[PDB]
């Protein structure tokens, strides 16, 4: 049994780091994989193990999914998420999101309660209400950190 | 963009992939994440995968369903199948990034042709292993 | 050099359909079809063709795209086309739009003046009319037969 | 769903797909249609694909990128990569439809596993062949 997760690809130059700066980002990695691994251990699925893994680097504010979302050129935040489940080949994703606090979650909703594959933006968001998924302000995901970073880019 | 691929007990494997996108991305723009066997692809018979990287070149590659077609029809190993992808046909597109992926008989890979990819994965029970820079 | 075209797969019953059916079915096909060859032997590209042929399945109120499309649960239409490329293995997408006359002129757009494959909704649309793209109003897919389609699944 | 497939003189490949969705379908949701792969594929070097048919089965299954990689890793040919998706696969996730496809060798195939799919061929200077049951 094993998991393994990520937390992007990109320019991360060791240069620009400290060990602390690394340290945070590694401790944040080792935390959710062990969680991952302990249910696993306790024979959880792997659908419920890669669901809460996602869902965690999504409350995380250090990776761009969830809380710390990245800004769009509008200064919005759009957020996708997919789930496949390997034993009934079923999948279920959300698209341009911005009121749903875990999209992964929207995303598994979308996979169990849903005859489609994939929902986008008002509807995705209208279809995990009416399932009783809570609404939240886009401004939950604002990280300065990720303002900055469109104030450069911009 | 993060992501998480897993094998249980039961032989189950499962991929997901949540993003914010890319900074200063045009609104109502559309990335590999959502889109099934480019950000993610999970298969009992063959692999999970959880991607990321340049959106339009994963999706135009397939790179998550690209893993499991190369092990399946090409009968690429786990390890084979993500060079080929990661280290060969997605530069060659022009796209950079990295994928996770877990094979039915628990192999895992955490190819990444970038700089860095914020990366973890361990067995049941075990002590995991993390990484940021390559190797 | 050869084209193929399809305007949809399913439950196409001969005992609820005449043979005038069948013809003007049979008709539009044809002609579409030769359009296509007809390029293809005066040396236009694949993509061309393709746009072409796929434009006028758009056109056509017989085929479930552009005029004639279908209505979904709120009486409205949401359009999706796409299409790629096969030298460049460029694509261009367009789901959920409806003030766009032709979706796979829109999903020619993305592919080559966008850096994306994919757009949704009101930026779709926002993309393809700051290139020139007309406005229209979704009431100019509407068909009775459709409509009538909808109030049986009713 | 409507689509074209081509083969030009100068050899490129290319595939479109349009369509209004399913009658009564949730606003908002996703078909086949515009996920490259699903409901759409094309590649010099194999074979361009577009699928028509239940959405959320052609994009499980990836059915326009699954033809060709049949073709170009599973060494299948185009007819042979058409009957184990359309005839085989999709029916065994529940899923109804066909395809059209043409390779880089010129070879045509409009599979479905429906009653009827509306479809029309040729090659260029030739006439076209049209069908709607079989
Ligand atoms: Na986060
Ligand atoms: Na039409």
């Amino acid at each position: 049994a094993v998991i393994a997760i990520h937390g992007g690809a990109g320019a991360i130059s060791r240069a620009q780091m400290s060990l602390q700066q690394e340290l945070r980002y590694i401790e944040a990695l080792s935390a959710i994989v062990e969680t991952g691994q302990k249910m696993l251990e306790a024979g959880e699925s792997a659908l419920d193990v890669v669901t809460e893994a996602v869902r965690l680097l999504e409350e995380c504010p250090l990776f761009n999914a969830g809380i710390g979302a990245v800004f769009t050129r509008d200064e919005t935040h759009e957020l996708d998420a997919c789930v496949m489940d390997g034993n009934t080949l079923k999948a279920g994703a959300v698209a341009g999101v911005s009121h749903l606090r875990n999209p992964v979650l929207a995303a598994r909703l979308v996979m169990e309660q849903s005859p489609h594959v994939m929902m986008i933006g008002e509807g995705a968001e209208n279809f995990a209400f009416a399932r009783g998924m809570e609404r939240v302000s886009p401004e939950i995901f604002s990280t300065s950190l990720r303002y900055e970073q469109l104030l450069a880019a911009r | 963009t993060v992501g998480a691929v897993a094998l249980d007990l039961d032989g189950n494997l499962a991929a997901a992939t949540s993003t914010g996108g890319m900074t200063n991305k045009l609104p109502c723009s559309v990335g590999l994440v959502p889109l099934v066997g480019a950000g993610c692809y999970a298969n009992n018979a063959s692999v999970a995968v959880s991607c990321t990287g340049t959106g339009e070149v994963f999706i135009r590659a397939l790179a998550a369903y690209d893993i499991a077609a190369l092990m399946d029809y090409g009968g690429l190993s786990l390890a084979e199948a993500c060079e080929r992808v990661v280290m060969e046909k997605l530069p060659a597109l022009g796209g950079s990034g990295g994928l996770i992926a877990i094979d039915h008989e628990g192999n895992v890979a955490l190819p990444f042709n970038t700089e860095g990819m914020y990366r973890a994965w361990g067995y049941a029970g075990d002590t995991p292993t993390t990484g940021i820079y390559r190797e």
